[PDB]
């Protein structure tokens, strides 16, 4: 379900 | 940025289904304020930096808000995908607007249920009262925003996935792209075959993506992109 909202780098 | 504009311009003229991507640069000018176990923890903590927020953002849509909604009356935009919760989108007249993380609009009381609309709170709110449950009183008032380390609501998910997936064109404004699952929405259309433009203040780690790369305030460079639509298409 693309997953939880989160930062990544890139 | 004038023959990146051009280009910009003539994607868009041609298009057959653009789509508009934007995030916080189109709006503006960690854990314990906006995340879930941030909010569990301490609820007043994130309505005290809304507070805060609230005057670093734009209290009305400017001209970047206005120029999409234009190339969406034009017939040009069929969508635009959006990572803010501020409405300013549908405010300035967009009417296709997919909300990924939701907004202030609505809000429930985590302890008794209760429902709730923000023009309930806003007066309080701009005095420095955060929100409490009028029924309960409890101090977990959570507006039906997506915070991070929470899932996004699938429906819009699904049909930005679905815009992505089948747009020949897709703009990202004020974005860095280091949201996900946000930011897998432009690779998504990249491998769809569209052609990508990015309209930003700076760089990003995304930037190698797109065929078209403008570095520039937005309220500055998307009224110039309409007008140059608009003379592409005789109507300028
Ligand atoms: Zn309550």
């Amino acid at each position: 379900k693309g997953g939880a909202k989160r930062h990544r780098k890139w | 940025m004038e023959d990146e504009i051009r280009k910009a311009a003539e994607i868009l003229a041609k298009s057959k289904h653009a789509v508009v991507f934007t995030g916080a640069g189109i709006s503006a000018e960690p854990e314990e304020v906006a995340s879930i176990s941030g909010f569990k923890r301490n609820p007043r903590a994130f309505w005290e930096f809304s507070m805060e927020m609230k005057d670093k953002l734009f209290a009305e849509p400017n001209p970047a808000h206005y120029a999409i909604a234009e190339l969406e009356r034009m017939g040009i935009v069929k969508a635009v995908i959006t990572q803010n919760i501020d409405m300013l989108h549908q405010r300035a007249g967009s009417r296709r607007v997919l909300e990924l993380h939701g907004s202030m609009d609505k809000l429930d009381c985590l302890d008794c249920h209760e429902t709730y609309d923000w023009s309930e709170f806003v007066e309080d709110f701009n005095k420095g009262e955060i929100p409490r449950c009028r029924k309960c009183g409890s101090y977990y008032v959570k507006p039906r925003v997506v915070l991070f380390g929470e899932p996004l609501p699938q429906r819009t998910l699904f049909e930005a996935i679905e815009e992505a997936k089948h747009c020949d064109a897709f703009m990202v404004v004020g974005s860095s792209l280091v949201v996900y699952p946000a930011a897998e929405l432009p690779y998504i259309a990249k491998k769809a075959g569209a052609k990508m433009i990015i309209v930003n203040a700076e760089p990003t780690m995304a930037d190698p993506i797109f065929d078209v790369k403008i570095i520039g305030k937005a309220g500055e460079v998307l009224p110039k992109i309409v007008e140059e639509v608009k003379r592409l298409r005789s109507e300028k």
